[PDB]
RNA sequence: GGGAGCAAACCGGAUUAGAUACCCGGGUAGUCCACGCCCUAAACGAUGCGCGCUAGGUCUCUGGGUCUCCUGGGGGCCGAAGCU
RNA sequence: GUAAACUCCUGAACCCGGGACGAAACCCCCGACGAGGGGACUGACGGUACCGGGGUAAUAGCGCCGGCCAACUCCGUGCCAGCAGCCGCGGUAAUACGGAGGGCGCGAGCGUUACCCGGAUUCACUGGGCGUAAAGGGCGUGUAGGCGGCCUGGGGCGUCCCAUGUG
């Protein structure tokens, strides 16, 4: 059991002599507010199914987020496809300044205080996949010196 | 300003029971108990997934209405706190608290914040000796908040201090219950408070 | 571009051209009517919108939208103009203001009232 | 003809690291050695050495990489994720001590030529001096 | 103090006067790149002793005429026709820019 | 200046509702030479120039070797990393 | 919708009484016409602020509620009459027009129009690009200009640091 919040839900539409046939997406974050989140994209012929399914994939695909208080260690910029996101650390009393997508993710990763800006394509699906991969590149001086031994 | 009109109806709507009336929004009937939904034709209906916005909005209004204060003035305080070092949340509440009419409430003198106002603006309070009638007055450390001489002889103040004998004031606040004095002791730390408000969402409402 | 290009060429700033020559960088304009016509809408629509050609104090003269239902303007009505197109009557790029000079407000209208310039009623 | 040695040096490093190259050479220059001397000290490389190819001086650079990982693509994470030239030859860059950057929040480093030899964000900052920002490393 | 500059005699062809070309470097205030940008100054050579191409220092003075507010201080070094070429030729290319 | 062949225009026959076309029979510039203009183009790899660096496989043109092969220059195909 | 009525309690306005700070110098006396000491004149704002006594429940408006964007239902209407910031709404069951009931926002204000910055990393230094999206010059030759392999010293203009004037 993690918080679980769902970000967007759409109805795509394929064609077949007879008309269009619809399929649904639900792009969902799930997290404990402790440093553990995951992004799950589920698709399926009905709404509650996809979202339910997205949850399954979300716990499948998770990542461990190094915090201090409730913020990121350092800054990173991540381009995914054409979509681009900028994470920068901020001090207590700030809050999460972001759109509903990247927000949803950082809230459930137990972050209070963090700055963003979405450049590039603002496409939620790709903005999402960009933010994960960002977290996936985070580090503490521990991770750093463990690498620069020699 | 200062709202006016239907109240234990915002005790509603937000649906998190505001003690706007004072005693009544305590009885088995802030009307919150007997009608637990939003006012007007709909109220009881399939509630719909509120937008991020709707949340942030509904969280700030909640807080604002507690103190009952014009958005203008509320906004002013917010910015004051923003351009100030310290956790902006904390700070903001301090400044909100540090208002006279609210101290008057939080030292007991008055049942409701809206009653606590009427007293203030009728000179029935006094500070460090000298009498004051400005609700927005910000009280500072070491400040005797008495009751003016011609106000000491009044039913209302007695009954309100009556139920205050023995009961507990903020950790940042004192109260000479006999002599109807009492002091602001410090700026209240976030934890001291208990309001039904994730103050962080208010900080976020104003980032828009 | 290289940096050395910018040094010579520089970056060129756009600057805008006003959707509305009420001239003078003015908020408003006094006008005199010349034609009070009933024109027809653009693509997906169908109606008969009330418009007026109008001599401005600018020496200009344009088609302006007449709001509301039922109006009271003739060949020579003095009028005040507002700015605001009507994506539907191409080249109507200004609105007439109601309840101003020979333009009289909308009678029997209670709702959105300051727009449409109508006095507060007491309905008894 | 190479317009900037340095920027190519860094690149060759950026380029060698990408394929996990055990070592990689780079034509020599005292100023380069000075650079590489900080790269090793700061733990970005095992190190380097003066070498010879057809009489011509090179510097074999011994690269350092992460540990092998599991999951698909086991390729070890890097010691040098990103290395980028700053004061290029067309667009030179200079900074007084007060104006120096804090790379990656301090996890990474900014290298820089100053009248007192090649230094780093902390060193220079501490020395109380500035000069040509060379490049950023993390 | 009376400002001093160092430049090249490009024109000797006035009675007791010379033209000194002074470049100066400074960083572009947006693009950093360091840019060169020169200026011709008319200097007083009262003993027509400085010939063409000589590199010289020029001091800020009280007005000598319209245009002339400087005096030749001293010779730094002689005969620099290569720099004058840059000048003449860059000025010679202007003949190629008309219509 | 040249003019065999081909051929805009142009004319005849066809087809077609119509046929200023498509198909057929002719046919003038032009196509060619010289000399001088003109300066365009899907002037296309729709990919500016120079340099350094980053798996290889396959066939081909052209050179050099104490020539099952090694090396240099050029032309194609499949593709590491990476980019899109 | 506790909203009202209703029940008390307060007392904005109004009412009566008192009533300035700003004004101590110049000047007049002792001292020397000086330093020092002392004495008198003067208020437009104004009988206002403010203090004291008394004391009446005593203005609410404007925009919006299809999405963006917070706030839904009936009636009227029937591609009409109308709306509109952009997508769009109205062709007989309209949450989009008009009225109504309710509701959201702000409040002695609330709306509109105009104009500046922002959002616009949409002239991009920070911070964009040009195979097919808008973008490689048809191709050369080279002028000005931009840029410049390895090593050693001289200078120290760029560059960095220190003090100080100015700011």
């Amino acid at each position: 059991d993690f918080e679980e919040k769902m970000i967007l839900i759409r109805r795509t539409a394929r064609m077949q002599a007879g008309g269009r046939r619809f399929r649904f997406g639900a792009l969902v974050v799930v997290g404990d507010r402790q440093g553990r989140v995951g992004l799950g994209f589920g698709k399926a012929p009905e709404v509650p199914l996809a979202v339910q399914k997205a949850g399954y994939y979300a716990r499948r695909n998770m990542v461990e987020v190094p915090l201090q208080n409730g913020t990121i260690p350092h800054e990173i910029e991540v381009e995914f496809g054409a979509s681009k996101i900028v994470l920068k650390p901020a001090a207590p009393g700030t809050g999460v300044i972001a759109g509903a997508v990247p927000r949803a993710i950082l809230e459930l990763a137990g972050v209070t205080d963090i700055l963003t800006k979405e450049l590039g394509s603002r496409n939620p699906i790709n903005i999402a996949y960009a933010t994960m991969e960002a977290l996936r590149q985070l580090r503490t001086k521990a991770d750093v010196e463990r690498l620069r031994k020699g | 300003g200062r709202y006016i009109g239907p109240v234990c109806r915002l005790c509603r709507r937000e649906g998190v029971k505001l003690y706007l009336k004072g005693e009544r929004c305590y009885s088995p009937k802030c009307a919150m108990e007997r009608r637990p939904y939003p006012p007007g034709q709909h109220g009881q209906k399939r509630a719909r997934r509120p937008s991020d916005y709707a949340v942030r909005l509904r969280e700030k209004q909640k807080l604002r209405r507690i103190y009952g204060i014009s958005e203008r003035q509320f906004r002013n305080l917010f910015e004051e706190a923003s351009k100030k070092k310290g956790v902006t949340g904390s700070v903001f509440l301090g400044l909100l608290e540090s208002r006279l009419d609210n101290v008057v409430y939080r030292l007991g003198f008055a049942v409701s914040r809206r009653q606590a106002r009427q007293l203030v603006r009728h000179g029935h309070i006094t500070v460090n000796g000298r009498r004051v009638d400005l609700p927005s007055y910000r009280v500072r450390p070491g400040d005797e908040i008495a009751v003016a001489e011609k106000s000491r002889n009044l039913e209302l103040i007695r009954q309100n201090l009556e139920a205050m004998k023995g009961r507990k004031v903020g950790p940042w606040l004192s109260l000479d219950v006999e002599g109807m004095k009492g002091k602001f002791l410090r700026l209240p730390d976030r934890e001291d408070l208990a309001l039904p408000v994730n103050e962080q969402l208010v900080i976020e409402f104003y980032s828009r | 571009p290289t940096i050395n290009q910018l040094v010579r060429k520089g970056r060129e700033k756009v600057r805008k051209k006003s959707k509305v020559p009420a001239l003078k960088g003015a908020p408003f304009r006094r006008g005199v009517c010349t034609v009070v016509r009933t024109v027809t809408p653009k693509k997906p629509n169908s109606a008969l919108r009330k418009v007026a050609k109008v001599r401005l104090t600018s020496g200009y003269e344009v088609t302006a939208y007449i709001p509301g239902e039922g109006h009271n303007l003739q060949e020579h009505s003095v009028v005040l103009i507002r700015g605001g197109r009507v994506k539907d009557l191409p080249g109507v790029r200004y609105h007439i203001v109601r309840g101003v000079y020979d333009a009289a407000g909308v009678k029997d209208r209670k709702k959105s009232r300051s727009k449409y310039g109508t006095k507060k009623p007491k309905e008894a | 003809m190479l317009t900037d040695p340095i920027a190519d040096m860094l690149t060759r490093i950026r380029n060698a690291t990408r394929v996990y190259k055990e070592s990689t050479d780079v034509p020599a220059s005292r100023f380069k050695e000075e650079i590489l001397r900080i790269l090793a000290r700061e733990g970005f490389i095992k190190g380097y050495e003066r070498v010879d190819v057809d009489g011509k001086p090179y510097l074999r650079v011994y690269l350092k990489y992460g540990p092998r990982r599991q999951g698909p693509d086991p390729r070890p994470e890097q010691v040098i994720h990103h290395i980028r030239r700053i004061s290029k030859p067309g667009r030179r860059v200079y900074v007084g001590v007060k104006e120096i950057p804090r790379v990656r929040r301090g996890l990474g480093i900014a290298i820089l030529s100053t009248s007192k030899g090649v230094l780093t964000d902390r060193e220079a900052r501490k020395l109380g001096v500035g000069g040509e920002l060379i490049c950023e490393v993390w | 103090p009376k400002k001093v500059l160092t430049g090249v005699v490009v024109s000797d062809k006035m009675q007791k006067t010379v033209t000194v070309l002074v470049e100066r470097q400074f960083p572009h205030p947006l693009y950093g790149k360091v840019i060169k940008r020169s200026k011709k100054y008319l200097a007083h050579d009262p003993e027509e002793k400085y010939k063409l191409g000589d590199v010289v220092e020029i001091i800020e003075s009280r007005p000598i005429s319209k245009r002339k507010r400087f005096r030749v201080l001293r010779l730094v070094e002689s005969g620099r026709m290569d720099l004058v070429e840059k000048y003449l030729i860059r000025r010679q290319n202007y003949e190629s820019l008309s219509k």
